[PDB]
DNA sequence: GAGAGCGGCGGAGCCAGCAGGGAGCTGGGA
RNA sequence: AGAGGGAACCCACU
DNA sequence: TCCCAGCTCCCTGCTGGCTCCGAGTGGGTTCTGCCGCTCTC
């Protein structure tokens, strides 16, 4: 759950961006470009896998 | 090529400071209260 | 108050379990800091002769 | 065991609802996230066809043992026409979740012994571990202090006679 | 348009350093 | 006909 | 000519910073940027 959480804000975050990016030209944006799920797949696999027990670019 | 050209006089001062910890990074790594030299995944460089 | 032929009673097995821990811990601790001083010492005085 | 089956019953869906709502503008748009579903674990092929996968055919192929995971959201759109239009994406799919073995989502649960010998798997492995590109994997537990009560210390060179802290 | 290549994003113990506090001399007035 | 790398982390031995 | 008040200067005390932390050895694992955008066939 202590990673989820922060996964699910880097997801929010990501999204608002693409959001953002997307409606500053005016047009509407469509959800499935928007969410990417590499980040909590990769981020929980790497998580689990290599044991360091945060985010990829914080090792120490 | 900035020097050359003329810059803006402080665009040469934030160049010669970026020198300035590229190279006594490349020489020490551990300076405290500066940041570590990063190329990749989060491991920092190996100085001499 | 029993010997270890009768056995040590589960509170006596806890306590002695507590007992032993001590020296383990002990073993564990003291080598890195008598290595140090060795090394200090060897340093100091190598090429005295 | 039962700390995996209480992550996946309840707090993903509470993470999820937890977060607050979306809201970014020049047309006012709104974005929540309802509820959640977690499927069986799966694989898809190159060919894009989901077939169920099995933990022994994880082990061998050095795959990830995990299940899709699928939310609900709702987008209300508000073009400053005082009137505004609200769009249900069910089941949009948002990332996989690692399972761990012979828990109440694997698909080891509730099964005989005859089963799991024609699984190709042990009777007697306990699971609780997670394959991750094959490997099995173990999460260890870690001790911390307790939140949310006094205590009172003493320290020894500190500034402080007696500090608590909570 | 596909292929693609590069452009950008804890603890313990010696030194330096400053700050506060007296001797001591010097110009002004007795 | 002498191939053929490295860092990090974890576990273990005396 | 000489008595005070003010400026000068050295020591003392305290705080912050830097470097160090046993010797060997056998296995295992993951990771060795990535999104992108102009560029080329």
């Amino acid at each position: 759950a202590f990673l989820f959480r922060g996964m699910f804000k880097n997801l929010l975050k990501e999204v608002r961006i693409y959001a953002q990016k997307f409606i500053d030209r005016g047009k509407d944006f469509n959800l499935e470009l928007a969410i990417k799920t590499r980040i909590i797949s990769d981020g929980l696999k790497y998580s689990l896998a290599t044991g360091n027990w945060g985010d990829q670019k914080k090792a120490h | 090529r900035n020097e050359q050209n003329g810059a803006a006089a402080h665009v040469i001062a934030e160049d010669v400071k970026l020198l300035q910890f590229h190279v006594a990074t490349m020489v020490d790594n551990e300076l405290p209260g500066l940041p570590r030299a990063m190329q990749k995944s989060g491991r920092p460089l190996k100085s001499l | 108050e029993n010997s270890y032929l009768a056995g040590l009673t589960p509170t006596e097995f806890f306590f002695h379990a507590m007992g032993g821990r001590e020296g383990l811990i002990d073993t564990a601790v003291k080598t890195a800091e008598t290595g140090y001083i060795q090394r200090r010492l060897i340093k100091s005085m190598e090429s005295v002769m | 065991l039962d700390s995996f089956d209480e992550f996946i019953q309840m707090s993903v869906q509470r993470i999820v609802e937890d977060a607050p709502p979306i809201d970014l503008q020049p047309p006012r748009y709104l974005l929540k996230f309802e509820q959640i579903y977690l499927s069986k674990p799966t694989h898809w092929e190159r060919d894009g066809a989901p077939s169920p996968m099995m933990p022994n055919e994880a082990r061998l192929r050095n795959l990830t043992y995990s299940a899709p995971l699928y939310v609900d959201i709702t987008k209300t759109v508000i073009k400053e026409g005082e009137e505004q239009l609200q769009t249900q994406h069910q089941k949009t799919f948002i990332g996989k979740i690692p399972i761990m073995l012979r828990s109440t989502y694997c698909l080891l649960n509730g099964l005989t012994d005859r089963d799991l010998c024609e699984l190709n798997e042990c009777p007697l492995d306990p699971g609780g571990y997670f394959i991750i590109n094959g490997s099995e994997k173990v999460l260890i537990a870690q001790e911390k202090m307790a939140t949310n009560t006094v205590y009172v210390f003493a320290k020894k060179d500190s500034k402080y006679a007696y500090t608590g802290e909570c």
